[PDB]
DNA sequence: CGCTGCGTTTTTTTTTTCATGTGCCGGTCTCACACGTGCCTGGAGACTAGTAAGCGCTTCTAGTGGCGGTTAAAACGCGGTAGACAGCG
DNA sequence: GTATGAAAAAAAAAATCGCATCCCGGTGCCGAGGCCGCTCAATTGGTCGTAGACAGCTCTAGCACCGCTTAAACGCACGTACGCGCTGTCTACCGCGTTTTAACCGCCACTAGAAGCGCTTACTAGTCTCCAGGCACGTGTGAGACCGGCACATGAAAAAAAAAACGCAGCGGTAC
């Protein structure tokens, strides 16, 4: 029903990150080029995990879908089912 | 008026972020762009809550390790703020991009 | 045997994975082995560039 | 006499070498450096022409490759002479030092 | 000896123009000595492994191929 | 008219308060670690058997010197110019 | 006396000049392209055995709501310190021409070690039966977060005090 969900990371989640980043001084650009490199990533994730998913004729995409689609991305997560 | 000069709360914002570790991108609204960007790939998909959540903490270390190498090629042109051109650069020398 | 350390100084008892984050990414070694690997709810390692610092 | 302006020889230097594919170290310097860098790991082995070559093709390719994200770096410091401290951001974001 | 002189100033300023590389700094020729020497122990190392593992005493192709492919840096046409 | 210094008015810099977020102590409540119990499956035992692999011997390749010769390539050095780094708005 | 006008210099666009890179053939040599007959690895065909397709059944866990609570997001406002461009100094990195060196050739002769071929043994996969390790249930008690009260080092402000442009006034000098 919000077919534009990209921009639910806001500003202020972004800034978050970016302090863990250790950054000082945030250009107001960033946060649309962030939506926007965090939208490339999880497609590419998702698609690997979806592909995961289809191939054992599920309808529900398990954590561990998520984990090989990770591994695959060259990204791998401990604490999941790895 | 009592008001911290431009770049003091940031600093204090990095100590605090640092020395945390739980997710900072409020949950809902995440859950709900992955299943947007499930529909891309197939119709009437469900996820498994833990799926939701390792992907978030995936997107989470990726993002901050950006923003780390990022704020290194920003610092690399005498500069404080990260620029679309630092993180440009930094996923160009990564390989994430041509 | 690192991250066990790792509590005692945070004043815990359990392991949390912060610890094991603390514990991996402070050893070069084990940190050239865990290179391209995420650890859940593990956080980055205290670092501030000194560029950034003020300088008083 | 007549002399070009400095640069425009380079900037030739570079077209040259871009079109071409001949290996830009000298064979047997490189293959005494390989034997030199074996013996560490064990002494009195034998090599395979080809197995150097192999090597000297690689070192080439990558150093070929650093350069290139390197000079990138440089330009990002609005700069045009590459210097170690491009490299080595080129190397952190890489991930080859820490 | 000491061969990684032996990789002259004008091979790297070579390799450099290769890489699209208008000007070089002086220190850079040392620096790149180092980045590459560290390279070539790196994959010899791994390489030498697998030989050793052959147990034979000649370094092939094959194990500098299987090295590079585990140092991520895959090679194409000498084999595997 | 022009200067010159010297009391003025402001600026810069110092010293002391001061309001802030810190991480620091010690009492309550929660659900997560740890135990435990009982059931079940997957490891162990042991013996069978068939084949992989290791060692020696057969050959012959393809790797390691080594020998000069010529040339292209490094070395070195001098000379100047444009690009790196600081400083101003 | 005054508006005026042509020299200096600056900046710029064009034509020697020469310099290095592409196209035309002609020369030759070497490596790709292709056949030869020999060897094993692909196929043919049949049987034995299991993996997985299948339809149910079970219950899980994923979805989706209700409806308070609050924290976080959002949205303004005022100002500061950072980004950014422009300049001009100096030095270090390019360009070109001596002098030095060592690589790349096309030979040499010699040996290891690679790589293949056999024969023998000890090492695995493969049956089955039998325990116990290990996991999916249900219980409980304690670490740890959470809350709120602390001094507490702090950077931001407030309160004095050691300098740099500003008046404004005293006074000397100098032509007239
Ligand atoms: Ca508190
Ligand atoms: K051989
Ligand atoms: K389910």
């Amino acid at each position: 029903v919000l077919r534009d969900n990209i921009q639910g990371i806001t500003k202020p989640a972004i800034r978050r990150l970016a302090r863990r980043g250790g950054v000082k001084r945030i250009s107001g650009l960033i946060y649309e080029e962030t939506r926007g490199v965090l939208k490339v990533f999880l497609e590419n994730v998702i698609r690997d995990a979806v592909t995961y998913t289809e191939h054992a004729k599920r309808k529900t995409v398990t954590a561990m879908d998520v984990v090989y689609a990770l591994k695959r991305q060259g990204r791998t997560l401990y604490g999941f089912g790895g | 008026p009592h008001r911290y000069r431009p770049g003091t709360v940031a600093l204090r914002e990095i100590r605090r972020y640092q020395k945390s570790t739980e997710l900072l991108i409020r949950k809902l609204p995440f859950q709900r762009l992955v299943r947007e960007i499930a529909q891309d790939f197939k119709t009437d998909l469900r996820f498994q809550s833990s799926a939701v959540m390792a992907l978030q903490e995936a997107c989470e270390a990726y993002l901050v390790g950006l923003f780390e190498d990022t704020n290194l090629c920003a610092i690399h042109a005498k500069r404080v703020t990260i620029m679309p051109k630092d993180i440009q650069l930094a996923r160009r020398i990564r390989g994430e991009r041509a | 045997e690192l991250a066990g350390n790792a509590a005692r100084d945070n004043k815990k008892t359990r392991i949390i994975p912060r610890h094991l984050q603390l514990a991996i990414r402070n050893d070069e070694e084990l940190n050239k082995l865990l290179g391209r690997v995420t650890i859940a709810q593990g956080g980055v390692l205290p670092n501030i560039q000194a560029v950034l610092l003020p300088k008083k």
